[PDB]
C-alpha cells in the first residue's frame, strides 16, 4: 500500500556473508562430491552435494515409525507428503548420524545445497527444527535453484508453525527446475528470485506460484542457466560498488509505484512488456495478501480494547451477587431471576458473544496472522472472558431451554467459541485459598446434568437396575466436583448455601 | 546566510575552528586558542589503529557501555539502558580530561569568561570532540543552562562515536543542534566504524598511514568497508521501516552489524552543494549511496578520491562561501539535492522512507497530544480527582480502601476509568518502545506534567486492583513482577526532569536518603533488604503497606523505617495525600496501630495517628 520491501528484503539478504559463504560451501560440496561441514566466521555450513538421481516428483507421507521423526508437521489433516527420493536419500547419505553428533557444541548452522543437494538441505533444516525441542544451535537454510520438496499440506503446516523464515531459496529466473515439478507440489519458506539485475524476495506460496506460472509462460529458457548460479552470486554480491538507478523511464511519483517498477525492472522485465504488468500485479498481489492479516489483528484488538468495560460490567456483577445476602452466586442470580442488573449484565454477555464470535470467526476462516492465538495477549483475553461468561451463556441456554427437547449444554448446543478458546488455552501444586473464578468453565452444565440424572433416579423407584446405572454416572460427577473443590479451584459462589450446588449435593446425599 | 539560521555557527567561527584543528596536529592531546570572545579547543587526531580500536577490547566494533555516572544523560529515560561509543576514542578523552591536565581548568577559566566554548577536530580529534562536548553538556550545561553556556561542536570528517541511543539523548535532550560534522562525499573516515574489526585488521594500518598528513590493499580496505556499510544500511532501512519482521529477527542471530550512528547535523559537501541533514537514519543512508560509484571509469578513480578527500576540507572551508546551501529535511523536493549528489533512484527511496518516518513519528505525537486534550479524557482524571476522592474520604476509609472492597457504583465507574487511562497510557507506552514518537518526547514539559498527574492519581487504584484480585498470592510481590511498565516509564520521565539539574541519578539520591536516616544496619544488608522495595517511588507507597501488614515486626523494621522517612518528603511533593492515608478506615492506619509501643513512640508519625 505504501512501501515496497520485496526488493528490499532482498538486498538485506544479499548484502549478507551469509549468501557468499552459503555459495562458497556449495560449490565446495560439489567439486569434492560428499557432505561437507565448515566453519566461517563462527558460522558452521553444512554443504549437501547435488546428487544425481532418476526420479523426481512422488510423493509419500512423512514416516511416524523411523529413526527420522517430524513431531512438529504431523497436525495438518492431510497427512504432510515429501519427495520419496529426497526421504530415501536422506536415509542412505545418514545425514542423520554423521550431523547430529558432529554439530555437538555448534550454536549458528547454516545448511545449504545446490539442485538436489538444496532439497536435501531444506529436508534436514525440517528435521533439526521440527523435533519435540528446538535445537542447541539456530538453524537457517539457504538453496540454490533446489527443485519443490513436499506438497501444498507441508507447505501450510509450515507456514503454520512459523518456520518459513528459517529458509530462503535463491532461484534464478531461468532456472527451470524448481519451475517444472509437477503441480501437487508447492513451495515454502522466501524464495529470491534473481536476475542480472537485482533480486526479489517472495514469502507467500501462492504468490510464489503465481511467480512460477509467469516465468513459464513468458521467459525464455536453458539449462546452463541452473550452472550459472556462481556467476549469479557474485554478481549479486558485488553491487553495492554500482549505483543503481531506475533506467529506462521515469518512475511514478509515488512512493509505493516507483518502490514497484524498481523491483519490476531488478526481475529484468521492462514496466512496458506483458511480462512486466503480469510480474508487478504479482508484486502488488503478494504485499497486499501480506498486509491484510496484521490490519486485521490491529482493528481487532481496538475492538477488543472497546469491549473491556463489558467484562468490568461482568466482573462486578459476579463481586455484587457473591457479596449479597442471599447468597446465590452469579450463575443463579442470572438464571433464576431477571433483575435490572441481571438485565445489564445480559446486554454486556451479549456483546462479549458477539465480538468473541466475530474473532474465532476471522481465526478460523485464515483472516489474522497464523501467530495470533500463539500471542499471550489474546490467550489472557480469551482466558479471562471464558472463565467470567460461559457459566453466564451456560444459565441463558438452560433459562431458555425446553426441559426435555432442549437436551444439555455439551452434547452439542456449546458455542464453537468456548470449543477453540478450550485449543488455545491448551496450546499454551494445590491453591492456598478458593481461586477467584472456578477453573472448569462447563462445571454449572454438567451440574444441571447430573441434577436432570438425579430428578431420573428419584423419578423410579422401581427400576432398581436404571437406579444403579444412573449411580454409576452420578459417581465420576461428584468425584469431579470433589477434586475440584479440595483443591480450592473454584470460586467461593460455588459453596454458596443457596448456590444450586448446594442444594443438589443435599439433595443427593438425602438420596443416599 | 541560512546555514547560519539552520545551525548557529557562521563562517568564521568554521574557519577559526578549522585553523584550530590543523594547529592540532603538533600539541599533546588538545590545543585552546583564544579569538575575541570564542575559545576554541581543538583535538589531535592519531593514526593508528589501536586508537580506532581498542586492543584490549574483545568486541568485532569496539564499543563500550558510558557509565550512568560520568555521562548520566545519556541513556533511556524510560527504558534504563544507556549509551555506546567507541572504547578508544573515550580512552583517548580520558587521558584529556584527567586532572594531571590543564584541560578542565582552561575549561573552567574560558567558562568564568563568558566566552563561546567551541569544541573542534579533525579525523579522530573530531571524534574526541564530540566526546568532549557530550562531556561539558553533562557538566556544565544541564547544570545551569544559560545562553552563554552554549557550546559549538564542530568537526571535520570525523568517524562516527556512539551508537542509536547516544543520538537519542542527544535529540532528547535537544543538544543535537550544537553539532556540525562537515563530511566530504567520498571521505572513507566518516564510514570506516561501520565496518568489523575482522573485515578491515588486515589491512588498517596501511590505510591509516596513508590517512596520515599499495594500490591493492587501498581498494581492498574500501571495498570491504563499503560491503558492511550497504549491509547495515539496508537492514537500518529495512527496519524502520517495519518491514519484515519475522525474517530480520531470524537473520539477526547470524548478522553481526555495527552498531555507530550519525548524530547531531551533518554537512555532506561536493564542488557546488552544501547538504545540511539532521535525520541520524538519512545521514546512515546518504553515506552508503553518496560514494557508488556511477561507471567503471568513476570506480576505478574512487579509492584514490576516498583517500584524497580526507585532506579537501582545506577547500572546503575556502569556498563554503561560493556553495549553494540547502537543507535535506527542510525542503520537500530532495530529488534534484540527491541527483546532484550522486544518490541512484534505490537509495533516494530509502532516504525519502527515512525522511517520511521521521514525519510519521511527528504526526504520532500530534494524534497523541490531540487525544490527550480532548475533554473526554480530561474528563477521567478531573472525575477521579473531585467527585471520587473526597465522597471516599468522607466515608473515613480512603479511596484505596473503597476501591480494594466496597462495590458502589461509584467504584464500578472508578474502575472503568482505570482501565481506559491504562488503555491510553499503554498505547503510547507501545509507540515509544516501537520508537514511534520524536525524540524529546519523554522530554516535554506537558507530557511529564499529564503522566506525572495520571500515576499519582491511578497508581493507587492499580495497587488496589492487583491486590483485590489476590495477584500478590501467584503473581509475587507488585513491586517485583506485577507493576505496569508505563508507570515506571511516567516515574522514570519525571525523575529525570527533576534531578538532572543537579546532576544525580534518582537510585543514588534515594541511597543518599536512607543512608542519612542512619538505619540500625549497615550497607551491604540494608541495600540487600530494600531489593525491588516499594519506598523508592511515592506512588507505590501503598504497595509497600501491603508488603508490610502481614509479617513480624522485626523482620520488617529496615522496611517500616524506610517508609516513615520517606512519607514526610512524599507528603511535602504531593506524590502521597495526607487526608487519605491517616483516616481512621485505612488499610495503613490500622496496620501501624499494630506495631509495638516503642517503635509508636520513636516514629515521626505520633501526631497522625492515635490507638
Amino acid at each position: 500500500c505504501r512501501f515496497e520491501t520485496s526488493e528490499l528484503q532482498a538486498s538485506v539478504m544479499i548484502s549478507t556473508p551469509l549468501f557468499t559463504d552459503s555459495w562458497s560451501s556449495c560449490n565446495t560440496a560439489n567439486c569434492n562430491g560428499s557432505i561437507k561441514i565448515h566453519d566461517i566466521a563462527g558460522i558452521t555450513y553444512v554443504a549437501i552435494p547435488a546428487v544425481s538421481m532418476i526420479q523426481l516428483g512422488n510423493l509419500v507421507g512423512l514416516p511416524v515409525t523411523g529413526d527420522v521423526l517430524f513431531p512438529g508437521l504431523s497436525s495438518d489433516e492431510p497427512l504432510p507428503m515429501v519427495d520419496a527420493a529426497i526421504l530415501k536419500l536422506f536415509l542412505q547419505l545418514k545425514i542423520k548420524e554423521g550431523l547430529e553428533l558432529e554439530l555437538l557444541g555448534k550454536k549458528l548452522v547454516v545448511i545449504t545445497g545446490h539442485s538436489t543437494g538444496g532439497a536435501l538441505a531444506a529436508f534436514t533444516a525440517l528435521w533439526l527444527l521440527s523435533q519435540s525441542s528446538p535445537p542447541s544451535f539456530r538453524v537457517f537454510c539457504i538453496t540454490f535453484g533446489s527443485p519443490l520438496l513436499g506438497n501444498q499440506s507441508l507447505s501450510t503446516s509450515i507456514s503454520r508453525s512459523r518456520l518459513a523464515h528459517n529458509f530462503c531459496h535463491v532461484v534464478s529466473i531461468h532456472d527451470l527446475v524448481p519451475r517444472s515439478s509437477n503441480e501437487q507440489f508447492w513451495p515454502f519458506g522466501t524464495y529470491l528470485f534473481c536476475s542480472d539485475k537485482g533480486g526479489v524476495c517472495l514469502d507467500n506460496a501462492g504468490s510464489v506460484r503465481l511467480m512460477f506460472n509467469i516465468l513459464n509462460t513468458t521467459a525464455t529458457q536453458n539449462t546452463e542457466e541452473h550452472q550459472r548460479y556462481g556467476h549469479y552470486v557474485f554478481t549479486l554480491s558485488h553491487m553495492f560498488l554500482k549505483s543503481r538507478s531506475f533506467l529506462g523511464g521515469s518512475i511514478p511519483d509515488n512512493s509505493y509505484q516507483a518502490g514497484v517498477a524498481l523491483a519490476v525492472e531488478a526481475l529484468g522485465f521492462s514496466n512496458d512488456d506483458t511480462s512486466g504488468v503480469l510480474v508487478k500485479e504479482c508484486i502488488e498481489t503478494a504485499t497486499r495478501i501480506v498486509r491484510a492479516p496484521i490490519l486485521r489483528s490491529a482493528e481487532l484488538a481496538n475492538e477488543l480494547a472497546s469491549v473491556l468495560p463489558a467484562r468490568l460490567e461482568i466482573q462486578w456483577y459476579k463481586d455484587r451477587c457473591d457479596a449479597s445476602e442471599e447468597q446465590l452466586g452469579y450463575y443463579d442470580f442470572f438464571k433464576r431471576y431477571s433483575l435490572k442488573r441481571d438485565f445489564k449484565v445480559n446486554m454486556s454477555r451479549i456483546r462479549l458473544a458477539k465480538f468473541w464470535d466475530t474473532v474465532i470467526k476471522m481465526v478460523e476462516t485464515n483472516e489474522l496472522p497464523f501467530d495470533f492465538h500463539l500471542g499471550k495477549k489474546w490467550i489472557y483475553a480469551s482466558q479471562f472472558y471464558q472463565l467470567l461468561a460461559e457459566p453466564l451463556d451456560i444459565a441463558n441456554f438452560y433459562k431458555n431451554r425446553d426441559i426435555k427437547t432442549g437436551g444439555h449444554y455439551l452434547e452439542g448446543n456449546r458455542p464453537k467459541r468456548y470449543e477453540v478458546i478450550d485449543k488455545w488455552q491448551k496450546g499454551v501444586c494445590v491453591r492456598s485459598r478458593y481461586a477467584s473464578t472456578t477453573q472448569d468453565t462447563c462445571f454449572w452444565a454438567k451440574l444441571e446434568q447430573a441434577k436432570e440424572w438425579l430428578d431420573e433416579a428419584r423419578k423410579e423407584s422401581s427400576d432398581p437396575q436404571r437406579r444403579s446405572l444412573l449411580r454409576e454416572k452420578i459417581v465420576p460427577f461428584e468425584s469431579y466436583a470433589n477434586t475440584l473443590v479440595t483443591k480450592k479451584e473454584v470460586s467461593l459462589d460455588v459453596k454458596a448455601k443457596n448456590s444450586s450446588y448446594s442444594v443438589w449435593e443435599a439433595n443427593l446425599k438425602e438420596f443416599k | 546566510m541560512a546555514f547560519e539560521a539552520l545551525t548557529g555557527i557562521n563562517g568564521d567561527l568554521i574557519t577559526r575552528s578549522w585553523s584550530a584543528s590543523k594547529q592540532a596536529y603538533l600539541t599533546e592531546r588538545y590545543h585552546k586558542e583564544e579569538a575575541g570572545a570564542v575559545v576554541i579547543f581543538a583535538f589531535q587526531p592519531s593514526f593508528s589503529e589501536k586508537d580506532f580500536f581498542d586492543p584490549d577490547n574483545k568486541s568485532s566494533f569496539g564499543e563500550i557501555k558510558l557509565n550512568r555516572v560520568q555521562f548520566p544523560c545519556m541513556r533511556k529515560i524510560g527504558k534504563g539502558d544507556v549509551a555506546t561509543v567507541n572504547e578508544a576514542f573515550l580512552k583517548n578523552l580520558e587521558a584529556i580530561i584527567d586532572p594531571r591536565t590543564s584541560f578542565q581548568a582552561s575549561v573552567e577559566m574560558a567558562v568564568r569568561s563568558r566566552k563561546q566554548i567551541v569544541f573542534t577536530g579533525h579525523s579522530s580529534g573530531g571524534a574526541t570532540a564530540i566526546l568532549a562536548t557530550v562531556w561539558y553538556l553533562e557538566k556544565y550545561f544541564i547544570r545551569n543552562p544559560n545562553v552563554y553556556l552554549e557550546p559549538r561542536c564542530v568537526t571535520f570528517g570525523a568517524p562516527l562515536v556512539g551508537d542509536s541511543i547516544f543520538s537519542h539523548a542527544l535529540g532528547r535532550e535537544k543538544w543535537s543542534r550544537f553539532f556540525v560534522n562537515f563530511v566530504s562525499r567520498f571521505d572513507i573516515v566518516p564510514r570506516i566504524m561501520l565496518a568489523r574489526k575482522a573485515s578491515v585488521e588486515e589491512t588498517l594500518p596501511h590505510v591509516l598511514a596513508q590517512l596520515d598528513p599499495s594500490e591493492q590493499r587501498i581498494t581492498e580496505f574500501y571495498t570491504r568497508v563499503m560491503r558492511d556499510t550497504s549491509t547495515v544500511a539496508n537492514q537500518a532501512v529495512c527496519e524502520l521501516t517495519g518491514s519484515a519482521e519475522a525474517f530480520l529477527e531470524t537473520l539477526s542471530s547470524f548478522l553481526e552489524l555495527s552498531p555507530y550512528r550519525p548524530a547531531g547535523t551533518f554537512v555532506f559537501s561536493t564542488e557546488k552543494r552544501l547538504v545540511a541533514v539532521n535525520n541520524s537514519d538519512a545521514i546512515l543512508q546518504m553515506l552508503f549511496y553518496t560514494s557508488q560509484a556511477s561507471d567503471e571509469q568513476e570506480w576505478s578513480l574512487i579509492p584514490f578520491r576516498s583517500i584524497r578527500d580526507h585532506h579537501s576540507y582545506e577547500e572546503l572551508v575556502q569556498s563554503m562561501g561560493k556553495k549553494l546551501f540547502n537543507h535535506l529535511d527542510g525542503e520537500n523536493s530532495i530529488e534534484s539535492t540527491l541527483n546532484d549528489l550522486g544518490v541512484s533512484t534505490r537509495g533516494r527511496q530509502y532516504v525519502q522512507a527515512a525522511l517520511e518516518e521521521e514525519k510519521k513519528r511527528v504526526e504520532n505525537q500530534k494524534k497523541i497530544i490531540q487525544v490527550i486534550e480532548q475533554e473526554r479524557f480530561l474528563k477521567k482524571l478531573a472525575w477521579i480527582e473531585d467527585e471520587y476522592k473526597p465522597k471516599c474520604q468522607a466515608h473515613k476509609n480512603g479511596y484505596y480502601d473503597s476501591f480494594k472492597v466496597s462495590n458502589e457504583e461509584n467504584d464500578f465507574k472508578a474502575n472503568v476509568k482505570r482501565a481506559e487511562l491504562a488503555g491510553v497510557f499503554d498505547e503510547v507506552l507501545g509507540l515509544m518502545k516501537k520508537c514511534q514518537l520524536p525524540d524529546e518526547f519523554e522530554g516535554d514539559i506537558d507530557w511529564i506534567k499529564l503522566a506525572t498527574r495520571y500515576r499519582r492519581l491511578v497508581e493507587p487504584l492499580d495497587i488496589a486492583n492487583y491486590h483485590r484480585h489476590l495477584k500478590n498470592e501467584d503473581t509475587g510481590p507488585y513491586m517485583k513482577r506485577g507493576r505496569p511498565t508505563r508507570y515506571i516509564y511516567a516515574q522514570r520521565g519525571y525523575e529525570h526532569y527533576i534531578l538532572k539539574p543537579n546532576g544525580m541519578i534518582a537510585e543514588d539520591v534515594f541511597w543518599n536518603k536512607v543512608n542519612g536516616l542512619n538505619l540500625g544496619l549497615q550497607l551491604e544488608e540494608i541495600q540487600e533488604t530494600l531489593k525491588n522495595s516499594g519506598s523508592e517511588c511515592g506512588s507505590c507507597f501503598w504497595a509497600e503497606v501491603e508488603e508490610l501488614k502481614g509479617k513480624p515486626y522485626e523482620e520488617v523494621e529496615v522496611r517500616v523505617k524506610t517508609l516513615e522517612g520517606m512519607l514526610g518528603e512524599w507528603i511535602t511533593d504531593g506524590e502521597v495525600d495526607d487526608k487519605e492515608i491517616f483516616l481512621e478506615g485505612s488499610t495503613f492506619r490500622k496496620w501501624w496501630i499494630t506495631l509495638p509501643k516503642n517503635h509508636k513512640s520513636h516514629s515521626p508519625l505520633r501526631d497522625y495517628m492515635m490507638d
